[PDB]
């Protein structure tokens, strides 16, 4: 997850990092602001 | 050789296998598909390009969170979700997606459009 | 230099176009790395340990983000001028009598290549990308670019698709015709490419004259030179290697990140899957550490390296920028920046990773030593003296009164000395004093 | 020491591809360019003037009128010879 | 050292690939020596220079 | 064990060593190109810039 | 035979569209002006 603290301690807002791709930018950059642009994530998960 | 029943390549990793059914399977190891995010800020929206992907792997693959309203859409660098064919033309753009496409974002879905620069005076 | 007075010049009977190419670089391959999917495979035990090294991997991926970015921009301003050039339409195939046919674009589909273009893309071996559908061809299976799945590394196709590299090409071929005599930049006059020529033959020093005697000369010395440049792409030559370099740059950075997978780093093996086939916990997790601690610093040395080289080819860009604004839509004065020998033409062409020229060189074959004067003054009881204009005060011979002549600096041919190529200078020891056979600048009648 | 030090580390220096010799033909090359014509266009003619001559051409092209030089030959070639003798002396830390 | 076998020789690879570009570079510059027309100059005193 | 250590640590600086003289190599070929540009301007020529 | 070729600019006619009365302009605005010494040279 990606947590937002505010000044006094709380957790305010949250990302779930799995849920789509714009969440996944989100963690990565672990940033709620992202700039507009076009970037290379996680690619798409391989198992058996 | 088949009744050496492995073939291996320059590094030593497996490439393939003799099998006693009598045929021979090339091996490669597991691979993942490219995923790449086009965002705009100021509408806070966003699509999704899979480069270098045919829109038909990439329709089984999901079935296979939100990923897995127009269709998938073949453009010349992969298969693009969240994108209407425009047969829009610009001289400029924000998203540039490689080979002369850009993506137009939502004033506040994307729209694909071509790059194309003309000459300002042709004089015979 | 002669002991008498006035002094020897060699000036050309004979001359040839000589051809001086040279490659310049624009661009590298762009590449992005999933830093988790390099490092563990895909493996679910290596990726729990990884959550502590969180931080590195998202370091690397902007990185290479950033350096994309910056290429992106470099190539757009390099591309741009299209917007803002003026052109005039050429002829298909002969110009006056010059003839143009390889370096135009042919007339279905359209055509994106030229003939030349063609005869030197052919002779490079290039891996092809894939963009559209490589994936799905690489599952077909029967290497560095099938690699990219594997390994997690993508190449990312160039901004700009083949036919907008046509349209600026096509761009530079109609920006050569225009004027030579004006000062600023703000007119285009519409003289066609076989004028041109000639005027730019005239300002480095061949006259009127010489030049109405030899057009068809000329034009076919032109063809000459033109026709040459097809059978040239070859080892010898210095600026196919260079584009034969540029590519190889490309695969090798391709190559060593691959091959640095199947580093051990002194574990018992690369592979994480024997690793976690032959060991138990604890020793199966330092086992798996030593992997990710040596892949974490190899990919911080890869991306330094391509940091560099982007940085390098942004360089190269503004040189070649420079190149095509002084030798191709311009005729350049300055000595060896546009080829060799004395500069008339130039001509840009795609190329793998750049552009590619061919400046076209006034080269003399054989010369004439030549006498010549400083100067040229009368003995009236105030002296007048005259100077040459872009030539030379000579005598009509091979080898008291004399009768002397004028000629142009690049090709001998003494012509009668006028107020068309003399000047009036203040006086000077070294020139000649006459008293017969004076020029007509010079008597006071 | 680090010139010795090749044989055992496992590291060569290598030769330079041209020998001094070429080197000095290369510029001594270079000042037998430098006299020659100031007033043509092109490039293509090659003018044996002598370097004094050169010399003052050059001179007359940057403002100098031919009376002046004229009058004053010996002071410029005396401090012409001036600058020169004091490169000599000059290679040092600052 | 066996099982680095393919690391030590993409090291010396690299190294003649920089000494070969940097020895085309400089037979590039010298070059000119055979197309520069040349004038003998004389020894000590040229004029009064 | 210890004798692998020595092995990688060298072989990791030999990497540093050659990435170092391609850096040099490439500057000190455009550093002679810079040189010949010199040579054609000032010394083959007079200059007004 | 004289001839003479511009300095500086072209030799036109005086309009935005046998025996023509020439006229000379600057290269970076038209302003049609007289041809005179000043703005003209003897050429082969
Ligand atoms: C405004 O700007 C936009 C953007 O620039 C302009 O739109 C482009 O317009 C052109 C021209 O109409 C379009 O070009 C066509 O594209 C077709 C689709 O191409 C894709 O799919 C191919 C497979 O089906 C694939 O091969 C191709 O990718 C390869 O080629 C491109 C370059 O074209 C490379 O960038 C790729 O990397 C890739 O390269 C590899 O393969 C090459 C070919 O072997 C190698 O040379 C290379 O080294 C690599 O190994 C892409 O993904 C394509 O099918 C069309 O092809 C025809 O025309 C070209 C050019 O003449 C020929 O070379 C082909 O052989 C083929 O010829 C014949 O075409 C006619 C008509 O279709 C057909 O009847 C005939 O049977 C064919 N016969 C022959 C001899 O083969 C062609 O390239 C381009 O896609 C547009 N881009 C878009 C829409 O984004 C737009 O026009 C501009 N508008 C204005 C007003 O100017
Ligand atoms: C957008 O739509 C246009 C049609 O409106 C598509 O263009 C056609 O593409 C086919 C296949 O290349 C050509 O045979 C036709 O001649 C094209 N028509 C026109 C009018 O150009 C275009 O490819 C679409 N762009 C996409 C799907 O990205
Ligand atoms: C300039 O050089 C060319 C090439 O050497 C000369 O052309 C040749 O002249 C000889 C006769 O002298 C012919 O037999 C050849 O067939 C010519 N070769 C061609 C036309 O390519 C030309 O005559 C020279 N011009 C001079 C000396 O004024
Ligand atoms: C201009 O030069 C081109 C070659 O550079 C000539 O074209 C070739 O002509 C031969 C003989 O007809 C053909 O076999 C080739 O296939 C042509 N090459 C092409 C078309 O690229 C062309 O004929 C010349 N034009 C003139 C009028 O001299
Ligand atoms: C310069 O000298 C040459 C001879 O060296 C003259 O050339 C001859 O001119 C006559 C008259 O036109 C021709 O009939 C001959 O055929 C020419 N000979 C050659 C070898 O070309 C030339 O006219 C002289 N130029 C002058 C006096 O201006
Ligand atoms: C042309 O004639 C003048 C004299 O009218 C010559 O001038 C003399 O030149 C010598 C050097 O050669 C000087 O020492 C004298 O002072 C000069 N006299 C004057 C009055 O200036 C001149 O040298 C002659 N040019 C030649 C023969 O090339
Ligand atoms: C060139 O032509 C223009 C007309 O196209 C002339 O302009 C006119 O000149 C007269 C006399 O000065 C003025 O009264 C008019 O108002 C002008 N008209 C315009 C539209 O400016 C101009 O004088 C001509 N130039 C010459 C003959 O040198
Ligand atoms: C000049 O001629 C061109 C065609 O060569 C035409 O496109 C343009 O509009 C013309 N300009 C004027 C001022 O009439």
């Amino acid at each position: 997850y990606l947590l937002n603290f505010d000044v006094e301690g709380y957790i305010t807002k949250a990302v779930d990092c799995g849920y789509d791709d714009l969440a996944q930018l989100q963690c990565s950059y672990q940033s709620f602001d992202v700039e507009t642009g076009v970037y290379s994530v996680s690619s798409f998960e391989a198992s058996p | 050789l088949r009744n050496q029943r492995f073939v291996y390549d320059t590094f030593d990793n497996l490439v393939g296998y003799h099998s006693y059914n009598g045929n021979y399977y090339c091996v490669r190891p597991c691979v993942s598909v490219p995923v790449s995010v086009i965002y705009d800020k100021v509408s806070n929206s966003h699509a999704t390009l899979f480069g270098s992907v045919a829109c038909s792997h990439v329709t089984t693959m999901m079935s296979q969170r939100m990923t897995k309203t127009p269709g998938p859409l073949q453009t010349v660098v992969g298969c693009a979700m969240g994108f209407i064919n425009t047969s829009m033309v610009v001289d400029e753009c924000q998203l540039p997606l490689g080979q002369s496409l850009c993506a137009i974002p939502p004033n506040p879905v994307f729209q694909i459009a071509t790059l194309n620069f003309t000459s300002p005076l042709t004089l015979a | 230099p002669i002991n008498s007075t006035g002094f020897v010049v060699a000036v050309p009977t004979n001359f040839t176009f000589g051809v001086t190419q040279e490659y310049i670089e624009t661009t590298i391959q762009k590449i992005t790395v999933d830093c988790k999917q390099y490092v563990c495979n895909g493996f679910k035990k290596c990726e729990e340990l990884l959550t502590e090294y969180g931080q590195f991997c998202s370091k690397i991926n902007q990185a290479l983000h950033g350096a994309n970015l910056r290429q992106d921009e470099s190539i757009a301003n390099l591309f741009s001028s299209i917007k803002t050039q003026n052109t005039q339409p050429l002829q298909a195939g002969l110009n006056g009598d010059f003839n143009l046919t390889m370096l135009q674009i042919p007339q279905g589909e359209r055509k994106y290549r030229s003939a030349i273009e063609d005869l030197l893309f052919n002779k490079v071996t290039i891996a092809d990308p894939g963009y559209m559908q490589g994936y799905d061809e690489c599952m077909q299976q029967g290497d560095l670019i099938c690699a990219q799945y594997v390994a997690g590394y993508k190449v990312l196709p160039p901004l700009y698709d083949p036919y907008m590299e046509a349209a600026y090409t096509s761009s530079l071929l109609g920006s050569i015709a225009g004027a030579s005599w004006t000062a600023g930049l703000s007119s285009f006059a519409a003289i066609p490419f076989a004028q041109s020529i000639f005027y730019r033959l005239n300002g480095v020093g061949i006259t009127q004259q010489v030049l109405s005697e030899n057009q068809k000369i000329i034009a076919n010395k032109f063809n000459q030179a033109l026709g040459a440049m097809q059978t040239g792409f070859t080892t010898t030559n210095l600026a196919f290697n260079k584009v034969q370099d540029a590519v190889n740059a490309n695969a090798m950075a391709l190559s060593k990140l691959a091959a640095e997978l199947s580093n051990t780093f002194g574990a018992i093996s690369s592979s994480i899957s024997d690793i976690l086939a032959r060991l138990d916990p604890p020793e199966q997790e330092a086992q798996i550490d030593r992997l990710i601690n040596g892949r974490l610093t190899s990919l911080n040395a890869f991306v330094a390296q391509q940091l560099v080289r982007t940085e390098a080819a942004a360089r190269s860009a503004q040189l070649a920028q420079d190149k095509v604004n002084e030798c191709v839509k311009s005729q350049s004065k300055r000595n060896g920046f546009c080829g060799t020998g004395t500069h008339i033409v130039s001509f840009a062409i795609n190329a793998p990773n750049g552009l590619y020229f061919f400046h076209v060189g006034y080269q003399p074959t054989s010369h004439v030593n030549a006498t010549a004067a400083y100067g040229l003054c009368n003995t009236e009881n105030p002296p007048k003296c005259i100077a040459p204009i872009g030539g030379y005060f000579v005598l009509n011979q091979t080898t008291s009164e004399q009768q002397w002549y004028y000629t142009g600096s690049s090709f001998f041919h003494p012509e009668p000395i006028t107020e068309v190529n003399s000047k009036y200078v203040s006086m000077d020891v070294k020139f000649e004093n006459l008293t017969n056979k004076l020029p007509p600048p010079l008597l006071s009648n």
